[PDB]
């Protein structure tokens, strides 16, 4: 019983989705099948489930009208149909069989589905010295869309001490994230640091050094 | 049916008792059997069914894990607690159509109060050459993780601009880091001299400031 | 193996001591309808069931004539006279293992209770619903058996009891299971009571010149009157003698 869906899909409001969820270690033909959502740092919704043999699909009232269920039991997967994408749609979508009495028994990976209108921009990377014991620094990525950044310090040399925060969503609809990094108060004038910021879905690779 | 769960956010010492209570608003038995299920669901993984039933354990639990209860009321209880079971915890009610879950625990390890380590971080030049400033307060090995964080421009305190970040629990330090972040444009960063931070912990007998002048 | 699946085997034509039954202390019930535990080597019974399943601790109450709940309605049924023995021990250390012993499961959901002595080991999906369930499992669709999960540590109550369950089906038909009858050493040239081959006598028995075959077991001599007999246990004829016995 292992079960795997897409990744991270990118939408804009008003668009159409079309998701995909295989099942493999069991039949797929006995078992009803369920969908979940979650909102980013939110509880657990439950959407709807069919059972594979017979088209009967079952939704909430509140995901009635946008959201349509289908499966394939010659290629055993699930299909999900989302339409008229909303702000409010942008979250982690699971996939779920039935067992154990439960409705949602048997949770698969899940889908990252983002709606909004922003595209992908480099990211802006901007140092943060030291103000002039232990001191510390950092650096800022800024206004780059979509997550994730992959951000280190001298190419992984320095991990004591190294906090990279997530990301959070402003007004202008892109990124907002930090790196900081504590080191002695005497490391400042002989040693050199530098952060590493990697926007794969921009493809932008980004080396600061941060100098007091 | 609506799941109430009480304590949501509990910390204990390893091999120590740790207890979640779930209630439902209608009854939960049917059938003779009690519909009450039970989730487990760490970072980075979907959640794994733990408990089925009342009491019964599920495939792949330990023993350290025990459900129990009956009608609207029932309780884990995780005697030995070991280092995995930092995760958060659901319930759910099976009777019904409507599935519905529990509140959520975000269970974690306890630890003796650490003191905060405060630290500034003013913005950069090439910063102010795009336009913006961002000014970061940064708390470093501090548990536990509630905490507040204030800044202070001028003197004036600041509301609906500050952005903050809290990591993930420490393996081995088991101590939390937080950074606040403040966002401001180039003209309204260079109209003022003093950024301060502001931090009250429980570590803390009186709040930590931290304050610059931009210059 | 498990209670739904109880094994039956079927036992005739045999010496069934019971002796090892008394004897054994790691034994936790000898419940008995209509029949005495001490006198079981004393009765001949027809045939013989031997039900072996296992049970949770607290469902061990279930096992009983006139009884009700779930291992009772849907997975064995016992007779309301049932003249015959349930025996259960606890088995906590051979039926658990470390983690969950989901090998043995017992038959949540079904139509209607069982007759007595009714075996179901059917796994189709119950319907628990109005809507037809097709073979599939939904939300009114439930899979009829559910595992004990035994753990090293659990309550006397949901620990492992392993249950053996004798139907003992008295009937006017040939006996074929009766208990051992015991014995008694002989005695030489002395006036003593005697049952040898259940012929009830008294006299002195004295070692004998007369000879035959397996094709006898006691002997007679004319006007019906038993003068010699080969006793079981060495198979040697002795001569039957009335007690010395004559007016004063
Ligand atoms: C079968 O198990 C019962 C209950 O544990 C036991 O009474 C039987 O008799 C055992 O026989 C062993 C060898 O014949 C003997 O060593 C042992 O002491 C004895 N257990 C008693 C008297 O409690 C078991 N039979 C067998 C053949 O193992
Ligand atoms: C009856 O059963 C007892 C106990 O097993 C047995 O002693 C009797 O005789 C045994 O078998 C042979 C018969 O003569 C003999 O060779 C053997 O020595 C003898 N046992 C003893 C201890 O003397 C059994 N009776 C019969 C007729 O076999």
């Amino acid at each position: 019983v292992q079960l795997q869906q897409s990744a991270a899909e990118l939408a804009r409001p008003g668009a159409s989705v079309k998701m995909s969820c295989k099942a493999s270690g069991y039949t797929f033909t006995s078992y009803t099948m369920h969908w979940v959502k979650q909102r980013p740092g939110q509880g657990l919704e439950w959407i709807g489930y069919i059972n594979p043999t017979s088209g009967y699909t079952e939704y909430n009232q509140n995901f009635k009208d946008k959201t349509t269920l289908t499966a394939d039991k010659s290629s055993s997967t699930a299909y999900m149909q989302l339409n008229s994408l909303t702000s409010e749609d942008s979250a982690v979508y699971y996939c779920a069989r039935e067992g154990h009495r439960v409705g949602p028994a048997y949770w698969g990976q899940g889908t990252l589905v983002t709606v909004s209108a922003a595209s992908t921009k480099g990211p802006s990377v901007f140092p943060l010295a030291p103000s002039s014991g232990t001191a510390a620094l950092g650096c800022l990525v800024k206004d780059y869309f979509p997550e994730p950044v992959t951000v280190s310090w001298n190419s992984g040399a320095l991990t004591s001490g190294v906090h990279t925060f997530p990301a959070v969503l402003q007004s202008s609809g892109l990124y907002s994230l930090s790196s900081v990094v504590t080191v002695p108060s005497s490391s400042l004038g002989t040693q050199t640091y530098i952060c590493n910021v990697n926007h794969k879905p921009s493809n932008t690779k980004v080396d600061k050094k941060v100098e007091p | 049916i609506v799941l109430t769960q009480s304590p949501a956010s509990l910390a204990v010492s390893l091999g120590q008792r740790a207890t979640i209570s779930c209630r439902a608003s209608e009854s939960v038995d049917n059938y003779g059997i009690s519909f009450m299920n039970w989730f487990q669901q760490t970072p980075g993984q979907p959640p794994k069914l733990l408990i089925y039933g009342s009491s019964n354990q599920g495939s792949g639990v330990p023993a350290r894990f025990s459900g129990s209860g009956s009608g609207t009321d029932f309780s884990l209880n995780i005697h030995p607690m070991e280092e995995d079971d930092t995760a958060m915890y659901f319930c759910q009610q099976s009777k019904e159509v409507p599935y519905t879950f529990g509140g959520g625990t975000k269970l974690e390890i306890k630890r003796t109060v650490a003191a905060p380590s405060v630290f500034i971080f003013p913005p950069s030049d090439e910063q102010l050459k795009s336009g913006t400033a961002s000014v970061v307060c940064l708390l470093n090995n501090f548990y536990p993780r509630e905490a507040k964080v204030q800044w202070k421009v001028d003197n004036a305190l600041q509301s609906g601009n500050s952005q903050e970040s809290v990591t993930e629990q420490d393996s081995k330090d088991s101590t939390y880091s937080l950074s606040s972040t403040l966002t401001l444009s180039k003209a309204d960063y260079e109209k003022h001299k003093v950024y301060a931070c502001e931090v009250t912990h429980q570590g803390l007998s009186s709040p930590v400031t931290k304050s610059f002048n931009r210059g | 193996a498990s209670v739904y699946a109880w094994n039956r085997k079927r036992i005739s034509n045999c010496v069934a001591d019971y002796s090892v039954l008394y004897n054994s202390a790691s034994f936790s019930t000898f419940k008995c309808y209509g029949v005495s535990p001490t006198k079981l080597n004393d009765l001949c019974f027809t045939n013989v069931y031997a039900d072996s399943f296992v049970i949770r601790g607290d469902e061990v109450r279930q096992i009983a004539p006139g009884q009700t709940g779930k291992i009772a309605d849907y997975n064995y049924k016992l007779p309301d006279d049932f003249t015959g023995c349930v025996i259960a021990w606890n088995s906590n250390n051979l039926d658990s293992k470390v983690g969950g012993n989901y090998n043995y499961l017992y038959r949540l959901f079904r139509k209607s209770n069982l007759k007595p002595f009714e075996r179901d080991i059917s796994t189709e999906i119950y319907q628990a619903g109005s809507t037809p369930c097709n073979g599939v499992e939904g939300f009114n669709c439930y899979f009829p058996l559910q595992s004990y999960g035994f753990q090293p540590t659990n309550g006397v109550g949901y620990q492992p009891y392993r249950v053996v369950v004798l139907s003992f089906e008295l009937l006017h038909a040939p006996a074929t299971v009766c208990g051992p009858k015991k014995s008694t050493n002989l005695v030489k040239n002395k006036c003593v009571n005697f049952n040898f081959n259940g012929l009830t006598g008294t006299g002195v028995l004295t070692e004998s010149n007369k000879k035959f075959l397996p094709f006898q077991q006691f002997g007679r001599d004319i006007a019906d009157t038993t003068d010699a007999v080969r006793d079981p246990q060495t198979l040697e004829i002795l001569d039957i003698t009335p007690c010395s016995f004559g007016g004063v």
